[PDB]
C-alpha cells in the first residue's frame, strides 16, 4: 500500500509556504536568466584544445607565479619551441596552476584563460612552437 | 515533576498571600511558556529550513564582489505636521537602513528566525489557583514567545525586502552602483615572508540614490492580449463553469 | 549494543568518527565526538549572535557577545 | 442570445481589427476584442444577470472575465 | 476482486460481490439450522434478499454523496446544477497535475456520482490561490483541471461531454489574505446538469 | 476581559438554523465563505404581486436571524420570477420585491454596512421546468453574501 | 451535515506567520523580476554554452546547499563527462543551492549556471564529453 | 548530551533487513562501502510498463526504509529490461521506470543529496538466460550507493 | 562490439598516430591513442553502460580507464 511523502504539507499554511519558496525561488531564476553574460562559443576568446599529439601527454603541476616562466617550462616539455611576443610588464602576470592530472594543453588552455587580456598564448602544431603574445 | 509542559508544571504542586500568589504563579509560568513555545517555534522552522532557504537566499542577492546589497526603505504618502499652519508631504521617500559593505558568507535566515531555548529548571490561596494562574502564566509565554517570533519575522523581512527594492531600484537607476577597486601589487614582501598574487579591494564609492530624475528609468510591464495571433473561431462562450455564489459583491 | 546482531564490537576508528564491527561493517554509532552528525537542534541562549556575555548580572537581562539583548532567554 | 431556457447557453464571435461595424471594446481577461452594438448590448445584459462569459476560441478557454468598455 | 488504483478503468461489482457473500452466508446459515435441501435453498433465498436490500441501500445516489462527504470532497445542488468541488489540497500532488492515487476511494466516488447523469454535461474548472505569479497559476490550475477532465474520461465519459478551465485566483470562494480561506480557495469544480 | 466570540452568535446556533431552514425549504448553501439562501417567492408573496402574506413574516424573522448570525459588509437581495405579462412587467416586480424584503431585513437589523438590490425578471432560471407562476421553482428571492472573515 | 473541502491538519501559528511573510516576499520577488525583465529582456540562452547531447539526458533529483565545483563534479561523473576547471578559485566559496526533482543533468548545468552568475559559469562540449567550470576573472 | 548513532538507524536493524529482502528475492549485496539492491522487475512493474502495482509500493516501502536506514551523498537507480520492440522503446521504457521509482523513492524521504536515474533498455545484462519478458533475470532495477563514512 | 549477450566481450584496435581516417583520442589512464567515429561511438556507450574497458597489448593489461576526449 502506498504511502504518503513524509514532507508532504498537510497544513494549511504550511502549503501556503511551499508555494510562495516555490515562487521565490522562480523569480529568482527568472532573475539570474536576466542577469547573466554569457558569450556564445563562435565569439569566445579563449584557448582551445590544440589538438597536438605531444601535447596530449599527461601532466602534474603546483605553480603559482609568473605565466612566462610555466609557459616556457610546458612547451619545453611537450618538446615545442617557444617564444614571446611583446614586451614583459613591470607587474608580472601571475598564475597558478595546481591540477594533478591534466594535459599540456589543457593546462595552456587555463593559463591563457587565467592570464585574460594580459597577454594570450597561441599554439601553432605544424611548426610546432608555443607564442605567448602580451598586450599593451 | 517537569518544567517542559504545563501538566508537569501543575501537576508539581497537585490579600497579601493571595496577592503574592498570583504574582508568583505568574512568574513561574511565563518564563516556562515562553521556553516551551520557543522549542515548538525551532522545531517548526527546522521542519521548513529548506522552504526558509529558498524564501530568504541572501546569497542570490550579493553583488559582483561578494558585496552585501544596501537596504533600502520606502515609504509613500508621507505627511508631517510639524505644528498648526505647517504641514510636509512627499508622495515617496527612499532612505538607506544599512549600506552595502564586503562580505566573506551570505547571511542565513537562521540569524533572524532563531529563538534561543534553554530549558529553563526551577520550583483556598495555596495550590488551588496556583495551577489557575501558573496556566494563565503558560498563555501569556505562549503569547510573548509568538510576539518575539513576529518581530524576528519583522526583521527579516525588512532586510530582504530591502536587497530586493535596491536590486529594483538598481534596475531603474534610482540608485548608483557600489564602485570597487583593486589594486594589483605583484609579490610582495622580504625574505621573511612573500605573497604571491597581492591584491587589495576597495569600495571606492558606496552606493547612494541619485536626486538626479532625470536620469531614472520607468519600468512598463504588459499582457499579452490577440494580438499577432489570430479556423480563428474567436467567440465569448457562455458554456462554462459558473459559479454557485453568483452575485457577491 | 551497538554492533547487534553482527559479531560486536571491534574498534572505534577515529578517522570517521564511527565504530566497527567484527564483520566488515562499519556501525551506525559514533565512537568520538567528532563524527559528522546532522546536529539541526543546538540548545543554549545567544546561538547565532556570539553567545551570552559572560558579565556578572546586575539585571536578569541576558546580552550577547554582539550588544543584542537575548528577549527569549531574559528574567520577566 | 437565448438569455432564459435554463442554461443561458449563446455564442458571440469577436473581431479583432475595430472594423467601422463591430467597434465596441470587449476586455476578456487581459485578451481585448471587438464586437457590435447589439453583441454589447446582449452582453451588458449577461453581466447584469452576473454569468461568466469567459473567452473561447476553438473550444479552448483562454480568459475569464468579460467587461464591456468605451464604445 | 478490485485494484486499488481506480480497478484498471473496469466495472465495479459491489453489488455482485455484496449479494454473493449474503448468498454464501445465508445458505451456510440455512444448511446448520435445517441440514437438508430445502433448509438451505431458504437460507439462500434469505441471504440474497438481504444482499439486495443493502445493496440497494449502499449503491443509492444519498449514500454516495454522504461518503463524499465523509471524504474532503463538497456537494451542492442547487436546482438542476449539481457542483462537486474536490480540494487539490488533498487530491492532488503539491502543485503539481499529478493525481493523489492514495485519495481513489473520493475519486472512485466521484466518478459513481457522476455515473448517475449519462447525459450531463460536465465542466471541470481549475482553481488556486494568489500565491505565485499570474501566469503560475493560470498553467497550474489548468493543468490540475485538465488532468480532472481527463480521469473522468478515462473512468468511462465521452470526450465531447468534458470541457477542462483553469482560472487562477480569480474566482475566488474565500478570503485569500487568510490562511483558511486561501486554502478553500484551492479546489477543482465539476458542474454538471 | 475580552470577547470570547463574536457577540449574540454560536456555531451550535448557525448549525441548527441551517439545518432547519432547509427542512422548511429555504435552500441555505455555503460554498467557501459564500452563503446562499434561496427562498422560494410562493412562500413569501401572493400571486405575482409585490405583497408578503402576515404569514411570512415568521419565516423573514428567522432569515434575518441567520444573517444577524454572521459579521459580513455587504448582503445582496436579488429576485427572480416566471415570465407573466412583459420584460417591463417582471423587472418591476422583481425589483419591488427585493425592494420590500431588504427594507424588512434591514428594520431587523443585521450587521451589514450595505444591502443590495436587483430583480432581473426572468433572466437566470436555475431549472428547465418553467411551468407554473410563483410556483415555478426559479422564481425565488436570492440572498447572498460573504462572510467577513 | 456540514462540510467544506479542505479540511487539513492543524497549522501552527509560527507557520501562519512565515506563510504570510513569504508570501510577501514572493510578492516582492515578482515585481522586481518584472521591473527588471522590462528594463532589459534576455538576449542569450545559456543552452549555447550547455548543448544538451545523449548521457546529459539522464536525470537527477538534487538537494544540494554547498561549493558549487563538488556539485558540477558529481553531475559530470554521473554523466561519464570528465571534469575540468579553469580559474582561480576564489577564497569566497560559490555557494550554490539545488532543490528540484526529477530533471535532466543538462537542465541542472543550466539551473546551475545561472544560479553562479558572475561567480562561475559551467559549459559543457560534448565532442570531447567534457563539462566544464570556470571561475570568473574577478580579482 | 550527543546523539550515539545516527538517528533512527540500526546494525540489528540494518541487518534482518537485508536478510528479508534476500530471502523474498530483492538481492542486497554490499561490497566494501557499496551498496546494491537489485529489484527483479516483475516484483516491481507490470510486463513491459512502467506503471508499478500497487501491491509492489509495500515491497518499494521496505527498500525506503533500508536506503533510509544509511547516510549517503547520491544513490544511483538504473533501469535494464529484455528487447521487447527496439532500442529507443526499451530505452524510454527504462528510463521511465527509474523515473517512477525514484519519484517515489524521493517521496519517502531518503537521506540522499542526489538520486540519479538512468535507463539502459537491454545494454548490460547480468545472465546469458535471456529468454522471458520481465520475468527474465537480466530485467530488473539496480539502486546502488555507497555509505557516507 | 556485440554489447548484449551477457558478458558484452568485444575488442577495439588503436592507432598511436592521429591518422585522417582515426583521429579520435581516447585516454586509457595515462597511454592515449586514437580511434575512428564508430569506435568513439561505441565506446561512449559502453561508458553510459558503465563498464571497465582497460587497454590491453598483447593480452597483457597497461591502463584501466578509458575516457573519450576531442574528436
Amino acid at each position: 500500500f502506498k504511502k504518503p511523502p513524509i514532507n508532504n504539507p498537510s497544513d494549511d499554511a504550511t502549503i501556503k509556504l511551499a508555494e510562495a519558496a516555490v515562487s521565490v525561488s522562480d523569480s529568482m531564476l527568472e532573475m539570474a536568466k536576466v542577469e547573466k553574460v554569457i558569450t556564445p562559443p563562435s565569439k569566445d576568446n579563449t584557448l582551445t584544445i590544440p589538438n597536438a599529439y605531444n601535447l596530449q601527454a599527461r601532466a602534474s603541476v603546483d605553480w603559482s607565479g609568473p605565466i612566462e616562466e610555466l609557459t616556457a617550462r610546458i612547451a619545453k616539455a611537450a618538446h615545442f619551441r617557444f617564444r614571446v611576443l611583446g614586451k614583459s610588464p613591470s607587474v608580472p602576470v601571475l598564475i597558478s596552476i595546481s591540477t594533478k592530472d591534466e594535459s599540456l594543453a589543457e593546462i595552456l588552455r587555463d593559463i591563457d584563460y587565467q592570464a585574460g587580456k594580459k597577454a594570450s598564448i597561441h599554439v601553432y602544431p605544424n611548426s610546432q612552437v608555443v607564442e605567448l603574445r602580451y598586450a599593451k | 515533576g517537569d518544567t517542559g509542559s504545563l501538566a508537569g508544571l501543575q501537576a508539581m504542586a497537585d490579600k497579601i498571600r493571595e496577592m503574592a500568589l498570583k504574582e508568583t504563579a505568574l512568574s513561574v509560568g511565563a518564563q516556562a511558556g515562553l521556553a516551551w513555545r520557543a522549542k515548538i517555534i525551532d522545531e517548526q522552522l527546522n521542519k521548513q529550513a529548506r522552504n526558509l532557504d529558498a524564501i530568504y537566499d541572501f546569497n542570490s542577492l550579493v553583488l559582483e564582489h561578494n558585496i552585501l546589497p544596501p537596504v533600502l526603505l520606502e515609504g509613500r504618502n508621507t505627511l508631517n505636521l510639524a505644528d498648526a499652519q505647517s504641514i510636509r508631504i512627499s508622495d515617496r521617500t527612499y532612505k538607506v537602513a544599512k549600506q552595502a559593505h564586503f562580505i566573506t558568507t551570505p547571511p542565513t535566515w537562521r540569524q533572524y528566525l532563531w529563538m534561543d531555548y534553554v530549558k529553563p529548571e526551577a520550583p483556598k490561596a495555596e495550590k488551588e489557583i496556583w495551577c489557575i494562574y501558573t496556566e494563565r502564566g503558560w498563555k501569556n509565554g505562549i503569547d510573548q514567545a509568538n510576539t518575539i517570533l513576529e518581530e524576528n519575522i519583522a526583521r527579516i523581512k525588512e532586510d530582504f525586502g530591502g536587497m530586493i527594492l535596491y536590486r529594483k531600484l538598481l534596475a531603474m537607476n534610482m540608485v548608483s552602483p557600489p564602485y570597487v577597486s583593486h589594486t594589483d601589487l605583484g609579490v610582495t614582501g622580504d625574505g621573511s615572508e612573500i605573497h604571491i598574487d597581492d591584491r587589495v579591494l576597495r569600495i571606492t564609492a558606496l552606493p547612494e540614490l541619485n536626486v538626479n530624475s532625470a536620469e531614472w528609468r520607468a519600468a512598463v510591464a504588459k499582457d499579452e492580449n490577440a494580438l499577432e495571433r489570430f479556423q480563428a473561431k474567436i467567440v465569448i462562450t457562455n458554456k462554462s463553469w459558473q459559479p454557485i455564489i453568483a452575485p457577491v459583491s | 549494543g551497538c554492533c547487534s546482531k553482527m559479531g560486536g564490537i571491534n574498534y572505534c576508528d577515529s578517522s570517521a568518527g564511527r565504530l566497527v564491527c567484527n564483520n566488515g561493517f562499519y556501525s551506525t554509532c559514533y565512537c568520538t565526538r567528532h563524527a559528522v552528525m546532522d546536529l539541526q537542534f543546538l540548545m543554549g541562549c545567544c546561538l547565532w549572535h556570539g553567545g551570552v556575555y559572560p558579565q556578572l548580572n546586575s539585571s536578569g537581562l541576558v546580552v550577547c557577545n554582539d550588544g543584542y539583548v537575548s528577549e527569549e532567554c531574559s528574567l520577566q | 442570445c437565448d438569455l432564459t431556457k435554463f442554461r443561458w447557453d449563446c455564442d458571440l464571435p469577436v473581431q479583432v481589427k475595430p472594423s467601422p461595424a463591430s467597434s465596441l471594446l470587449v476586455y476578456c481577461g487581459s485578451s481585448y476584442g471587438y464586437i457590435t452594438k447589439q453583441q454589447y448590448d446582449i452582453l451588458a445584459r449577461y453581466q447584469r444577470a452576473s454569468v461568466n462569459m469567459v473567452l473561447d476560441i476553438n473550444g479552448e478557454y483562454i480568459d475569464s472575465p468579460c467587461i464591456g468598455a468605451e464604445r | 476482486c478490485f485494484h486499488p488504483p481506480y480497478n484498471n478503468f473496469q466495472p465495479d461489482r459491489r453489488a455482485v460481490k455484496r449479494v454473493g457473500v449474503d448468498t454464501g452466508i445465508g445458505a451456510v446459515a440455512g444448511a446448520i439450522a435445517s441440514g437438508t435441501a430445502s433448509g438451505t435453498l431458504i437460507g439462500a433465498a434469505a441471504g440474497g434478499t438481504v444482499g439486495l436490500v443493502a445493496s440497494i441501500y449502499r449503491d443509492s445516489k444519498r449514500k454516495i454523496i454522504r461518503d463524499l462527504q465523509k471524504q474532503d470532497i463538497q456537494y451542492v445542488e442547487y436546482g438542476d446544477t449539481r457542483t462537486l468541488i474536490i480540494p487539490t489540497d488533498k487530491y492532488f500532488m503539491f502543485s503539481s497535475p499529478r493525481l493523489n492515487e492514495i485519495c481513489y476511494p473520493g475519486l472512485n466516488n466521484v466518478i459513481r456520482l457522476l455515473n448517475f447523469y449519462p447525459q450531463s454535461t460536465i465542466y471541470v474548472a481549475g482553481f488556486t490561490d494568489n500565491v505565485g505569479s499570474r501566469s503560475h497559476k493560470r498553467k497550474l490550475s489548468q493543468a490540475q483541471a485538465e488532468t480532472m477532465m481527463t480521469f473522468l474520461w478515462a473512468n468511462g465519459i465521452a470526450a465531447k461531454r468534458l470541457k477542462a478551465e483553469g482560472y487562477g485566483d480569480k474566482n475566488a470562494i474565500s478570503d485569500n489574505a487568510i490562511i483558511h480561506g486561501s486554502a478553500q480557495n484551492r479546489r477543482i469544480e465539476i458542474q454538471w446538469f | 476581559k475580552l470577547p470570547c466570540r463574536v457577540d449574540g452568535a454560536c456555531d451550535a446556533t448557525i448549525i441548527k438554523m441551517m439545518t432547519d431552514l432547509n427542512k422548511k425549504g429555504i435552500k441555505v448553501a455555503s460554498v467557501g465563505q459564500n452563503y446562499l439562501i434561496s427562498i422560494p417567492a410562493s412562500a413569501l408573496f401572493a400571486d405575482q404581486s409585490p405583497r408578503l402574506n402576515w404569514a411570512s413574516y415568521s419565516l423573514l424573522n428567522e432569515i434575518a436571524a441567520f444573517l444577524k448570525q454572521f459579521r459580513k459588509i455587504a448582503i445582496t437581495v436579488t429576485s427572480y420570477s416566471s415570465k407573466y405579462v412583459s420584460v417591463k412587467r417582471e423587472r418591476a416586480l422583481t425589483l419591488a420585491r427585493s425592494r420590500v424584503v431588504s427594507e424588512y431585513l434591514w428594520s431587523q437589523g443585521v450587521d451589514s454596512r450595505i444591502i443590495f438590490t436587483q430583480g432581473l425578471g426572468s433572466d437566470k432560471p436555475i431549472t428547465s421546468y418553467t411551468l407554473g407562476g410563483d410556483r415555478s421553482p426559479n422564481a425565488r428571492v436570492e440572498i447572498t453574501f460573504r462572510r467577513a472573515v
